[PDB]
């Protein structure tokens, strides 16, 4: 019941998660920035860090963060 | 018979490439409201070999 596991606004870090036959598979890029209120209009474009081969019916998600 | 080895017979709809669906849950074959419970047209979704 644990079927899989591993372990390795001054900026803005983006990613993208997508799933394939079941490889999920992870992109990211970070960069400092000065429009300090929201996107930047010009472009950049995010790289691989893993591809994860672990075959779930995914639909839905949320993110996780600090508490006091 | 070994029944430690076993295999899905019923199923919503088919499996994508490697969709690995392990839940067990009864099988509402439509007529009867069987919400996990067993019955007539309530299956278990696996089978043995035996």
């Amino acid at each position: 019941n644990c079927t899989f596991e591993y372990v390795s606004f001054k900026n803005l870090r983006e990613f993208v998660f997508k799933n394939i036959d079941g490889y999920f598979k992870i992109y990211s890029k970070h960069t400092p920035i000065n429009l300090v209120r929201d996107l930047p209009q010009g472009f950049s474009a995010l790289e691989p860090l893993v591809d994860l081969p672990i075959g779930i019916n995914i639909t839905r998600f949320q993110t996780l963060l600090a508490l006091h | 018979g070994n029944y430690n080895y076993l295999y899905r017979l019923f199923r919503k709809s088919n499996l994508k490439p490697f969709e690995r669906d392990i839940s067990t849950e009864i099988y509402q074959a439509g007529s009867t409201p069987c919400n996990g419970v067993k019955g007539f047209n309530c299956y278990f979704p696996l089978q043995s070999y035996g």
